[PDB]
């Protein structure tokens, strides 16, 4: 049923709801081939003990 | 039908896999001081009566 409203709504919504409904289509595909990720981050560091100067 | 259950059977065995990737890191440390320090002493010249 799905498919067929969706093939009514493009209708409606002409050729260029077609076409980038095949653009998301494609990207969901593509992340779905390759889903994953990371971030870079830059160090942390460590506690330490402090010395207040006289 | 059989044929598609074993088929699914097999394809859900072989299929599972996953990945993951995430940073994290717990520390904890409580250190208490109720002090000064001391052994802090300038050069001084003194002398008592």
């Amino acid at each position: 049923k799905a498919a067929e409203l969706i093939a009514n709504s493009l209708a409606t919504a002409g050729d260029g709801l077609i076409e980038l409904r095949k653009l998301e289509a494609a990207e969901d595909i593509a992340y779905q081939l390759s889903r994953s990720r990371n971030i870079t981050y830059l160090p942390a560091g460590q506690s330490v003990l402090l010395q207040l100067p006289q | 039908l059989r044929k598609i259950r074993a088929a699914q059977n097999i394809s859900k065995t072989i299929a599972t896999s996953q990945n993951r990737i995430y940073l994290t890191a717990d520390n904890l440390v409580l250190n208490l001081q109720d002090e000064s320090f001391t052994r802090g002493s300038d050069s001084l010249i003194k002398g008592k009566k």
